[PDB]
Protein backbone atom coordinates (compact mmCIF):
# COMPACT_ATOMS: atom_id res chain seq x y z
CA UNK A 1 0.00 0.00 0.00
CA UNK A 2 2.38 3.11 -1.06
CA UNK A 3 1.36 6.18 -3.02
CA UNK A 4 3.28 8.72 -5.01
CA UNK A 5 2.53 12.29 -5.81
CA UNK A 6 3.87 13.77 -9.08
CA UNK A 7 4.97 17.30 -7.82
CA UNK A 8 5.52 18.73 -11.44
CA UNK A 9 2.20 18.15 -11.64
CA UNK A 10 1.10 20.62 -9.01
CA UNK A 11 2.26 23.42 -11.16
CA UNK A 12 0.26 22.52 -14.83
CA UNK B 1 20.44 -1.55 -22.64
CA UNK B 2 17.53 0.58 -21.44
CA UNK B 3 17.18 2.74 -18.69
CA UNK B 4 14.36 5.40 -17.31
CA UNK B 5 15.31 8.01 -19.96
CA UNK B 6 14.59 5.57 -22.59
CA UNK B 7 11.85 3.84 -20.95
CA UNK B 8 11.83 0.49 -19.30
CA UNK B 9 8.48 -1.62 -19.71
CA UNK B 10 6.74 -4.34 -17.16
CA UNK B 11 3.48 -6.66 -18.15
CA UNK B 12 0.29 -5.59 -16.58
CA UNK B 13 -3.85 -6.37 -16.91
CA UNK B 14 -5.34 -3.73 -17.56
CA UNK B 15 -8.52 -3.52 -15.52
CA UNK B 16 -10.17 -0.76 -16.62
CA UNK B 17 -10.30 3.62 -15.94
CA UNK B 18 -12.62 5.06 -13.83
CA UNK B 19 -13.17 9.00 -12.98
CA UNK B 20 -13.39 11.01 -9.91
CA UNK B 21 -13.32 14.60 -8.35
CA UNK B 22 -10.38 16.10 -6.12
CA UNK B 23 -9.07 19.08 -4.81
CA UNK B 24 -5.97 21.05 -5.97
CA UNK B 25 -3.48 18.45 -4.04
CA UNK B 26 -5.43 16.63 -1.60
CA UNK B 27 -3.67 14.28 1.02
CA UNK B 28 -1.87 11.40 0.43
CA UNK B 29 -4.76 9.38 2.72
CA UNK B 30 -7.03 11.01 0.25
CA UNK B 31 -5.17 9.87 -2.90
CA UNK B 32 -4.95 6.36 -1.49
CA UNK B 33 -8.51 6.50 -0.45
CA UNK B 34 -9.11 7.79 -3.99
CA UNK B 35 -6.98 4.97 -5.89
CA UNK B 36 -8.99 2.43 -3.02
CA UNK B 37 -12.43 3.79 -4.67
CA UNK B 38 -10.96 3.35 -8.15
CA UNK B 39 -10.37 -0.66 -7.71
CA UNK B 40 -13.57 -0.32 -5.84
CA UNK B 41 -15.33 0.96 -9.09
CA UNK B 42 -13.90 -1.56 -11.18
CA UNK B 43 -14.07 -4.66 -9.00
CA UNK B 44 -18.00 -4.05 -8.35
CA UNK B 45 -18.10 -3.74 -12.20
CA UNK B 46 -16.36 -6.83 -13.42
CA UNK B 47 -8.69 -8.45 -19.19
CA UNK B 48 -6.55 -6.84 -21.71
CA UNK B 49 -2.66 -7.91 -21.33
CA UNK B 50 -0.79 -4.83 -21.80
CA UNK B 51 3.11 -3.57 -21.73
CA UNK B 52 3.78 -0.67 -19.59
CA UNK B 53 5.82 1.81 -20.91
CA UNK B 54 7.15 3.76 -18.20
CA UNK B 55 9.57 6.88 -19.11
CA UNK B 56 10.88 10.21 -17.16
CA UNK B 57 8.22 11.72 -19.83
CA UNK B 58 6.05 9.05 -21.07
CA UNK B 59 3.76 6.65 -19.31
CA UNK B 60 2.32 4.31 -22.38
CA UNK B 61 -0.14 1.34 -22.46
CA UNK B 62 0.53 -0.86 -24.99
CA UNK B 63 -1.42 -3.65 -26.43
CA UNK B 64 1.00 -6.94 -25.56
CA UNK B 65 -0.14 -8.80 -28.37
CA UNK B 66 -0.12 -6.01 -31.03
CA UNK B 67 2.22 -3.38 -29.41
CA UNK B 68 -0.44 -0.80 -30.42
CA UNK B 69 -0.76 2.35 -28.24
CA UNK B 70 -3.65 2.61 -26.29
CA UNK B 71 -2.79 4.76 -23.98
CA UNK B 72 -0.26 7.79 -24.07
CA UNK B 73 0.11 10.55 -21.00
CA UNK B 74 2.84 12.75 -20.50
CA UNK B 75 4.34 12.47 -17.71
CA UNK B 76 3.07 16.08 -16.16
CA UNK B 77 -0.26 15.36 -16.73
CA UNK B 78 -0.16 12.40 -14.03
CA UNK B 79 -0.92 13.96 -10.48
CA UNK B 80 -0.87 10.13 -8.69
CA UNK B 81 0.33 6.39 -8.83
CA UNK B 82 -0.26 4.08 -6.00
CA UNK B 83 -0.05 0.11 -5.75
CA UNK B 84 -2.17 -1.70 -3.74
CA UNK B 85 -0.96 -5.54 -3.50
CA UNK B 86 -0.97 -6.82 -7.07
CA UNK B 87 -2.94 -3.61 -8.19
CA UNK B 88 -1.46 -0.38 -9.67
CA UNK B 89 -3.39 2.63 -10.43
CA UNK B 90 -2.35 5.29 -12.61
CA UNK B 91 -4.17 9.06 -12.15
CA UNK B 92 -4.22 11.70 -14.86
CA UNK B 93 -5.97 15.07 -14.82
CA UNK B 94 -1.41 26.01 -2.96
CA UNK B 95 -1.15 23.77 -6.63
CA UNK B 96 -2.82 23.16 -9.29
CA UNK B 97 -6.92 24.19 -9.08
CA UNK B 98 -8.40 21.56 -10.81
CA UNK B 99 -11.31 18.69 -9.89
CA UNK B 100 -12.01 15.72 -12.20
CA UNK B 101 -9.11 12.97 -12.55
CA UNK B 102 -8.93 9.92 -15.02
CA UNK B 103 -7.95 6.74 -12.71
CA UNK B 104 -6.32 3.78 -14.74
CA UNK B 105 -6.65 0.18 -12.71
CA UNK B 106 -3.88 -2.36 -13.94
CA UNK B 107 -3.29 -5.67 -12.58
CA UNK B 108 0.67 -6.82 -12.44
CA UNK B 109 2.79 -8.73 -9.88
CA UNK B 110 5.40 -6.19 -10.53
CA UNK B 111 2.73 -3.63 -8.90
CA UNK B 112 5.88 -2.75 -6.65
CA UNK B 113 8.32 -2.20 -9.35
CA UNK B 114 5.86 -0.16 -11.48
CA UNK B 115 4.82 2.35 -9.09
CA UNK B 116 8.69 2.16 -7.65
CA UNK B 117 9.61 3.58 -11.48
CA UNK B 118 7.49 6.16 -12.23
CA UNK B 119 7.95 7.59 -8.98
CA UNK B 120 11.36 7.76 -10.05
CA UNK B 121 9.99 8.88 -13.53
CA UNK B 122 8.17 12.07 -11.28
CA UNK B 123 11.35 12.72 -9.36
CA UNK B 124 14.10 13.14 -12.23
CA UNK B 125 11.50 15.27 -14.10
CA UNK B 126 11.10 17.56 -11.10
CA UNK B 127 14.25 18.10 -10.16
CA UNK B 128 14.57 18.78 -14.52
CA UNK B 129 11.68 21.11 -13.80
CA UNK B 130 13.11 23.02 -10.96
CA UNK B 131 16.70 23.31 -12.50
CA UNK B 132 15.38 24.21 -15.50
CA UNK B 133 13.41 27.55 -15.22
CA UNK B 134 15.17 28.88 -12.25
CA UNK B 135 12.50 26.96 -9.65
CA UNK C 1 -15.55 2.88 -1.65
CA UNK C 2 -17.97 -0.23 -1.50
CA UNK C 3 -16.81 -3.86 -0.98
CA UNK C 4 -18.63 -7.44 -1.20
CA UNK C 5 -18.15 -9.54 1.78
CA UNK C 6 -20.02 -12.19 3.94
CA UNK C 7 -21.75 -11.65 7.16
CA UNK C 8 -20.46 -14.41 9.46
CA UNK C 9 -21.61 -12.86 13.02
CA UNK C 10 -20.79 -10.48 15.73
CA UNK C 11 -19.74 -10.82 19.60
CA UNK C 12 -19.81 -8.36 22.19
CA UNK C 13 -17.25 -6.83 24.50
CA UNK C 14 -18.02 -5.72 27.81
CA UNK C 15 -5.03 -5.79 23.14
CA UNK C 16 -7.52 -5.48 20.60
CA UNK C 17 -5.61 -7.58 17.95
CA UNK C 18 -6.20 -10.25 20.31
CA UNK C 19 -9.78 -8.95 20.94
CA UNK C 20 -10.04 -9.57 17.06
CA UNK C 21 -8.28 -12.87 17.22
CA UNK C 22 -11.19 -14.19 19.90
CA UNK C 23 -13.70 -12.59 17.54
CA UNK C 24 -12.55 -14.54 14.98
CA UNK C 25 -12.50 -17.74 16.64
CA UNK C 26 -15.72 -17.09 18.36
CA UNK C 27 -17.54 -17.16 15.18
CA UNK C 28 -15.47 -19.67 13.32
CA UNK C 29 -16.89 -21.86 16.99
CA UNK C 30 -20.54 -20.91 16.29
CA UNK C 31 -20.00 -21.29 12.74
CA UNK C 32 -18.15 -24.65 12.87
CA UNK C 33 -21.09 -25.93 15.24
CA UNK C 34 -24.27 -24.84 12.71
CA UNK C 35 -22.46 -26.22 9.67
CA UNK C 36 -21.56 -29.92 9.23
CA UNK C 37 -22.79 -16.43 5.70
CA UNK C 38 -24.71 -13.74 4.27
CA UNK C 39 -24.08 -12.04 1.00
CA UNK C 40 -23.56 -7.80 2.23
CA UNK C 41 -21.58 -4.82 1.10
CA UNK C 42 -20.00 -3.00 3.21
CA UNK C 43 -20.15 1.21 2.13
CA UNK C 44 -17.08 3.01 3.09
CA UNK C 45 -16.83 6.44 3.82
CA UNK C 46 -14.77 9.09 6.17
CA UNK C 47 -18.29 9.84 7.51
CA UNK C 48 -19.43 6.10 8.47
CA UNK C 49 -19.19 2.49 7.73
CA UNK C 50 -22.82 1.19 5.95
CA UNK C 51 -23.65 -2.85 5.90
CA UNK C 52 -25.82 -3.49 3.20
CA UNK C 53 -27.98 -7.08 2.17
CA UNK C 54 -26.27 -7.62 -1.30
CA UNK C 55 -29.57 -8.46 -2.27
CA UNK C 56 -32.12 -5.82 -1.02
CA UNK C 57 -29.29 -3.37 -1.09
CA UNK C 58 -31.32 -2.94 2.68
CA UNK C 59 -29.45 -1.11 5.39
CA UNK C 60 -28.04 -4.08 8.21
CA UNK C 61 -25.72 -2.03 10.14
CA UNK C 62 -24.65 1.67 10.32
CA UNK C 63 -22.02 2.93 12.26
CA UNK C 64 -20.56 6.60 12.30
CA UNK C 65 -16.68 6.36 12.29
CA UNK C 66 -15.62 7.61 15.42
CA UNK C 67 -18.00 5.06 16.82
CA UNK C 68 -16.03 2.54 15.40
CA UNK C 69 -12.36 1.78 17.38
CA UNK C 70 -10.64 -0.71 15.65
CA UNK C 71 -10.26 -2.80 12.33
CA UNK C 72 -8.47 -5.96 11.94
CA UNK C 73 -7.99 -7.80 8.54
CA UNK C 74 -7.00 -11.92 10.02
CA UNK C 75 -6.06 -13.44 6.61
CA UNK C 76 -9.47 -13.85 5.04
CA UNK C 77 -11.74 -11.93 7.84
CA UNK C 78 -12.24 -8.65 8.80
CA UNK C 79 -13.25 -7.46 12.63
CA UNK C 80 -15.03 -4.38 13.14
CA UNK C 81 -15.17 -3.02 16.59
CA UNK C 82 -17.37 -0.42 16.84
CA UNK C 83 -19.03 0.82 20.26
CA UNK C 84 -23.28 -4.95 25.13
CA UNK C 85 -20.83 -2.02 25.07
CA UNK C 86 -18.38 -2.47 21.92
CA UNK C 87 -19.68 -5.07 19.63
CA UNK C 88 -17.19 -7.10 16.91
CA UNK C 89 -18.49 -7.63 13.26
CA UNK C 90 -17.24 -10.43 11.77
CA UNK C 91 -16.79 -10.34 7.81
CA UNK C 92 -15.68 -12.67 5.46
CA UNK C 93 -13.98 -11.35 2.40
CA UNK C 94 -11.62 -12.07 -0.36
CA UNK C 95 -10.83 -8.31 -0.19
CA UNK C 96 -10.25 -8.46 3.25
CA UNK C 97 -7.11 -6.83 3.64
CA UNK C 98 -8.22 -4.16 1.19
CA UNK C 99 -11.65 -3.18 3.43
CA UNK C 100 -9.31 -3.22 6.27
CA UNK C 101 -6.69 -0.76 4.46
CA UNK C 102 -9.47 1.04 3.49
CA UNK C 103 -11.27 1.51 6.89
CA UNK C 104 -8.01 2.52 8.22
CA UNK C 105 -7.37 5.03 5.75
CA UNK C 106 -10.73 6.62 6.24
CA UNK C 107 -9.80 6.93 9.48
CA UNK C 108 -6.51 8.98 8.76
CA UNK C 109 -8.96 11.38 6.57
CA UNK C 110 -11.74 11.59 9.21
CA UNK C 111 -8.86 12.30 11.96
CA UNK C 112 -7.73 15.21 9.94
CA UNK C 113 -10.65 16.57 9.16
CA UNK C 114 -11.25 16.04 13.00
CA UNK C 115 -8.46 17.45 13.77
CA UNK C 116 -8.96 20.69 11.05
CA UNK C 117 -12.53 21.82 12.62
CA UNK C 118 -10.59 21.98 16.04
CA UNK C 119 -8.46 24.74 15.33
CA UNK C 120 -5.29 22.59 15.09
CA UNK C 121 -3.96 22.12 11.17
CA UNK C 122 -3.55 18.77 9.93
CA UNK D 1 -1.90 -10.25 11.19
CA UNK D 2 -3.44 -6.67 10.19
CA UNK D 3 -5.13 -4.38 12.84
CA UNK D 4 -6.23 -0.47 12.98
CA UNK D 5 -7.09 1.92 15.31
CA UNK D 6 -9.36 4.88 15.00
CA UNK D 7 -7.10 8.12 16.53
CA UNK D 8 -10.94 9.56 16.80
CA UNK D 9 -12.20 7.42 18.61
CA UNK D 10 -10.55 8.38 21.93
CA UNK D 11 -12.26 11.94 21.83
CA UNK D 12 -16.06 10.96 21.82
CA UNK D 13 -15.45 8.25 23.94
Amino acid sequence: QNGYENPTYKFF
Amino acid sequence: MEDLIDGIIFAANYLGSTQLLSDKTPSKNVRMMQAQEAVSRIKMAQMTEVDLFILTQRIKVLNADTQETMMDHPLRTISYIADIGNIVVLMARDGKRQYKMICHVFESEDAQLIAQSIGQAFSVAYQEFLRANGI
